RNA sequence: AUGAUGAGGUUAAUAGGUUCGAGGUGGAAGCAUGGUGACAUGUGGAGCUGACGAAUACUAAUCGAUCGAAGACUUAAU
RNA sequence: CGCGAGCUGGGUUCAGAACGUCGUGAGACAGUUCGGUCCCUAUCCGUCGUGGGCGUAGGAAAUUUGAGAGGAGCUGUCCUU
RNA sequence: GACAAUGGUAGGAGAGCGUUCUAAGGGCGUUGAAGCAUGAUCGUAAGGACAUGUGGAGCGCUUAGAAGUGAGAAUGCCGGUGUGAGUAGCGAAAGACGGGUGAGAAUCCCGUCCACCGAUUGACUAAGGUUUCCAGAGGAAGGCUCGUCCGCUCUGGGUUAGU
RNA sequence: ACCGAUAGUGAACAGUACCGUGAGGGAAAGGUGAAAAGCACCCCGGAAGGGGAGUGAAAUAGAACCUGAAACCGUGUGCU
RNA sequence: UUAAGUUAUUAAGGGCGCACGGUGGAUGCCUUGGCACUAGAAGCCGAUGAAGGACGUUACUAACGACGAUAUGCUUUGGG
C-alpha cells in the first residue's frame, strides 16, 4: 500500500527544506536515507526523521517489506509564519519573517 | 602558503599551537585547511628532533610551546623533550611523511571540513 | 537601484532553474551504510 | 549622545504626584478628567 | 571570483615531507683564544633559508559511483 | 551646450555676516565679500567577462575552413642625391 | 406587413437587473438551507437556473413597501500575501587543541597554551532600573548562527543594623 | 421594516496592552461538540509532530478546533 | 555505398488546462455585546468622613467580582 508521515511547522523555511526534498524524490529507501545522512543541510535530520517515521509506519501498521519501498511522495507546504521585527538605523524597524513548514514522506511499495 | 583568514601574527601563532597539541596528542581533530598548513609545521619540527644536535634543539625551541605533559605514572617532560625523546626516536628510519591527514566530512556548525591529522 | 516592475512567477522559476543542490558524492561501506567517498567512516 | 528623559524619583512625583495635583484648581481637573475617563493610574 | 581550463590519481612524481642544488642573507649556536670590559679572532663563505630546480612513494591522490550510441525517410549515381 | 543611480563641488538659486548702493523702514541689488550636508544593496534593456542546456540524423577524441566580426592605420629629424 | 431610424463625451429623458430588511400570500429544507467549489446552461445587458462535490440550519418565490442597495482606481483605511532574494546584513577584537556532557556541539562545562585591557575592558560608592540575584529543572518563543547554555521559561529560595 | 464581530460602544473577549516627562492618545482579540464523550493502548521520535487503534453522526469537528473565498506557496501531468 | 533533399527525437526549465494539498480568514449562519427610544419612578453624596482608590481576606494562589482584621463574610426577620 502506501504509509505517510508528517511534521508539522517545522522552524524551517519551506524553501530550504524543498531543496533536500528534491534529491529524495522517488528514490529506494535505503538511498533515501544514506542521501539524506551524507546531505550537509538544516533540514537533512529533519527529513530524515519523518522518512524514518513514514518506514515505521509501513513497518508497524501495514506489515509492508521494508525494502522494497519507495520514496512515492516528499513535499514540503507552508505553516504559519512567526512575525518578527529587526532594528535598523533610523529608530525604524524591518518585518522578518521565520516561516515554518510541514514536512510529509509517502513511501510505498508499488503494489 | 596559506593565509587561514588571519594575520601573519595570529597565523603564526595558531601554527604553533596546532603543532604542539599534536605532537601532544599525537591524533587532533581540525579542519581540512589548519592540517594541510601545519602538516609541514609539525614535520620540520620532526626533522629537527631527529637532528638532535643543541641547535637543532633551539631552532625546535623557536617553534614550540612551553607546554607540561603528565606521562605513564606521575612524572612530567615537556612538549620540546618528547619530541626530542620518543617522536624523534620513532621516526629514525623513516625518510618524511610522519603524519596522515583523514578526512571526516562537514561539521553542524558552519559545514567546516573536519579531519584527523596522526603522528604516522 | 530598485526593481522598475514586479517579477512574475514564470520568470522568478526560471532564474532559479539551476538553483539546486547534487547529490552527495558517496560510496557504499565495503565492510563497515554509505559514506562519501575518501572520507573515513568516523562513526562505525 | 543625551536623551531628553533623565529620570528622577524625587522630580517626577513633584512635578507629577497626586499632592502636586491636587495643589490646585487644574491639577482637580485633571485627576477628574482621568476618573471620568476611567484610568486605573490617575498619577505618579 | 565560482563554474571553466590545464597538470595528476598507485601500471603514480600531482602536492606535502625528505635529501641535494640555485638564489638570498652575510659569518649561527657551542666551544676555544685574546681583552678589566664593551667586544674581537678562530673553528667556518658558517648557519639559516616561502614561493625556484632535481631526486626520492615516506604521507595523501583508496574502494567505488554516474552519464554515455545502436544510426529516420524520399529520390538519383553506382 | 555627451557623460553627477561614474567623480568633484571652485562658481551659481539656501539659512550667518560685512562693504558700496538703494529704501523712512522691514529689507533689497546691471553688485561685491568670507562661510556653507552631493542619498540610493541594479529588477528589465544595454555593455564587459564567464558557465549550464539543447540543437547540429549514430556516439566520441583531436586537428581545422572561414561566411562574418573586431584590431591596426600617426609622424619628426638627420645623412646622401 | 411595410417604410423609417438606432457612433457618441458633458448632460437631459426612459426602462430594467441585483443586494438587505418588512407586510401579506404561497412554498422549500437533516431524504440536507445559506455559504463555498466545479461544469460544455439560459436571458438583449445588469443577471437567472440546474447538476455534482463541500457544508450542516436555515432559505426562496409572488405582489407591494423601505434602504447603511452595487467599487478598480481617492500617494484611500484595515488585514493577508507576494516581488526584490536565498539577495543586503548578522553591530569595532584572537583564538587552538584535549577531555566531558548530550538525540544533536565552532558556539555549554572543565583543562592547557595563546592573546587583549590595565589612569582600566580592574575595584568600590551615587543616580536610575526594580528581582534581572541563588539553586535545581527546561529548550517552544527570545538570543541577529548554534545552543545541552542564558540577564529567557518552570519550581523553590535570597536582602537581618542603637553606631 | 436598528448592528450582527473591519459592523454595533473605543471596548461582545478595555480606557486594558502599548505610546508619551506630562496633559493626553489608545488598539488587536467572538464560534470544538448535542454531550468532554477532549483521542485508553501500540508504533517512529529527545521532544515537537505524526500513522494506527478508539470516542463521536462527523476528527479535513482534535482545541491555531463551524463554514474556510481570493491573493500567495507546492506536488502530479494531458497538450505545448 | 555515396550524393541531394525532407522531417523527427530531447525539456535544463517555461506556458495552458486539469487533479490534489497548504496558507489565509472573506463569505454564510449565530450572539454573549451594542444602538435608538417608550412608559412608570428617581435624580445630590459628604466631617455620623463622600466620590474614587490603595492594601488585604478563600486550604492551595495570578487577575476580576464580592467582602474588610467579625474580610471569598457575621446576626436577624421573611422567602425558598
Ligand atoms: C543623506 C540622506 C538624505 O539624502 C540627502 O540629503 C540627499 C543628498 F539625497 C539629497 O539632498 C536629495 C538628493 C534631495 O533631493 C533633491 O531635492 C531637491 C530639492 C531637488 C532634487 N532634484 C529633483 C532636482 C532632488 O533630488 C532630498 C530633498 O534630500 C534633502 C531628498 C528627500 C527625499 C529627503 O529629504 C531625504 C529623506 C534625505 N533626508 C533629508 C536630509 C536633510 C539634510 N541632512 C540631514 C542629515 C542627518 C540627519 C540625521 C542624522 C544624520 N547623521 C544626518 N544629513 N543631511 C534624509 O533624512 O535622508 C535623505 C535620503
Ligand atoms: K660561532
Ligand atoms: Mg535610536
Ligand atoms: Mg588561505
Ligand atoms: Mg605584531
Ligand atoms: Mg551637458
Ligand atoms: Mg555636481
Ligand atoms: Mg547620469
Ligand atoms: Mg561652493
Ligand atoms: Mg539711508
Ligand atoms: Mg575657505
Ligand atoms: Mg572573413
Ligand atoms: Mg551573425
Ligand atoms: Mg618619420
Ligand atoms: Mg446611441
Ligand atoms: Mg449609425
Ligand atoms: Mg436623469
Ligand atoms: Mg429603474
Ligand atoms: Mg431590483
Ligand atoms: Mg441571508
Ligand atoms: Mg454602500
Ligand atoms: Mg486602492
Ligand atoms: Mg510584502
Ligand atoms: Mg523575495
Ligand atoms: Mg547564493
Ligand atoms: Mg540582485
Ligand atoms: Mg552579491
Ligand atoms: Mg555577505
Ligand atoms: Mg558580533
Ligand atoms: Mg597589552
Ligand atoms: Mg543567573
Ligand atoms: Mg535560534
Ligand atoms: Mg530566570
Ligand atoms: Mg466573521
Ligand atoms: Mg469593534
Ligand atoms: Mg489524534
Ligand atoms: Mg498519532
Ligand atoms: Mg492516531
Ligand atoms: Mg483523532
Ligand atoms: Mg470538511
Ligand atoms: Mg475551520
Ligand atoms: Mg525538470
Ligand atoms: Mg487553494
Ligand atoms: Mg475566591
Ligand atoms: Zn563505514
Amino acid at each position: 500500500m502506501e504509509a505517510k508521515a508528517v511534521a508539522r511547522t517545522i522552524r524551517i523555511a519551506p524553501r530550504k527544506v524543498r531543496l533536500v526534498l528534491d534529491l529524495i524524490r522517488g528514490k529506494n529507501a535505503a538511498e533515501a536515507i544514506a542521501i539524506l545522512k551524507l546531505t550537509n543541510k538544516a533540514s537533512s535530520p529533519v527529513i530524515e526523521k519523518v522518512l524514518m517515521s513514514a518506514l515505521a509506519n509501513a513497518e508497524h501498521n501495514y506489515d509492508m517489506n521494508t525494502d522494497e519501498l519507495v520514496v512515492k511522495e516528499a513535499y514540503a507546504n507552508e505553516g504559519p509564519t512567526l512575525k518578527r521585527f529587526r532594528p535598523r538605523a533610523q529608530g525604524r524597524a524591518s518585518a522578518i519573517n521565520k516561516r515554518t513548514s510541514h514536512i510529509t514522506i509517502v513511501v510505498s511499495d508499488g503494489k | 602558503y596559506r593565509k587561514l583568514g588571519r594575520t601573519s601574527d595570529q597565523r603564526k601563532a595558531m601554527l604553533r599551537d596546532l603543532a604542539t597539541s599534536l605532537i601532544i596528542s599525537e591524533r587532533i581533530e581540525t579542519t581540512e585547511a589548519r592540517a594541510k598548513e601545519v602538516r609541514s609545521v609539525v614535520e620540520k619540527l620532526i626533522t629537527l628532533g631527529k637532528k638532535g644536535d643543541l641547535a637543532s634543539r633551539r631552532n625546535a625551541a623557536k617553534t614550540l610551546r612551553n607546554v607540561e605533559i603528565l606521562n605513564e605514572d606521575e612524572t612530567t617532560q615537556t612538549a620540546l623533550q618528547k619530541l626530542f625523546g620518543e617522536i624523534a626516536e620513532r621516526y629514525t628510519e623513516r625518510q618524511g611523511g610522519y603524519t596522515r591527514i583523514l578526512k571526516q566530512g562537514p561539521r553542524r556548525g558552519d559545514g567546516a571540513e573536519s579531519v584527523i591529522i596522526e603522528l604516522v | 537601484a530598485v526593481p522598475k516592475r514586479r517579477t512574475s512567477k514564470t520568470r522568478k522559476n526560471k532564474r532559479r532553474t539551476h538553483f539546486k543542490i547534487s547529490v552527495p558524492g558517496m560510496t557504499e561501506c565495503p565492510n563497515c551504510e554509505y559514506k562519501l567517498s575518501h572520507r573515513v567512516c568516523k562513526n562505525c | 549622545v543625551k536623551r531628553t528623559y533623565q529620570p528622577n524619583k524625587r522630580k517626577h512625583s513633584k512635578v507629577h504626584g497626586f499632592r502636586k495635583r491636587m495643589s490646585t484648581k487644574n491639577g482637580r481637573k485633571v485627576l477628574a478628567r482621568r476618573r471620568r475617563k476611567g484610568r486605573k493610574v490617575l498619577s505618579a
